[PDB]
């Protein structure tokens, strides 16, 4: 394989570390409310302009 | 001063002077002075020590209350252009 004995073994740790971080980030968001509209009285709710749609 | 010879200014007021009195004496004053009336701790004033307001600021209290209620009318559906 011709692997030096230096930086790259550090690099393998770095790669593993980076991937673990990415996965946590991806899964690390709380299953929760982040989509917003946290005003519990919002049955009407039209923030822009007139004429809107919900499916194509 | 000018002295003029031969009329010279007497060389003194001499011994012919009339001693008029022996009233020269100031009798020393001897006295005991007492200013001792009861003192009461207080004085009345209209106002002492106040730094009166020349203008006040405006001041207020606060309240809110209610609920979240609503009657709504929505825009009609429209043909979607592109995408």
């Amino acid at each position: 394989m011709d692997k030096k004995k230096l930086l790259y073994w550090v690099g393998g740790g770095l790669v593993l570390i980076l991937i673990w971080l990415w996965f946590r980030n991806r899964p690390a968001a709380q299953v929760a409310s982040n989509w917003e509209g946290p005003p519990y009285m919002t049955y009407n709710q039209p923030q822009a302009g007139s004429v809107t749609l919900p499916v194509a | 001063a000018l002295i003029n010879p031969q009329f010279p200014y007497a060389g003194p007021v001499p011994i012919p002077g009339p001693a008029p009195t022996e009233t020269m004496p100031l009798l020393n004053y001897r006295v005991e002075g007492r200013i001792a009336g009861i003192q009461q701790a207080r004085q009345f004033m209209p106002f002492l020590q106040g730094p009166h307001r020349a203008v006040a600021e405006q001041t207020y209290h606060a309240i809110g209350t209610g609920i979240q209620m609503g009657q709504t009318f929505n825009q009609p559906l429209i043909n979607t252009q592109e995408g």
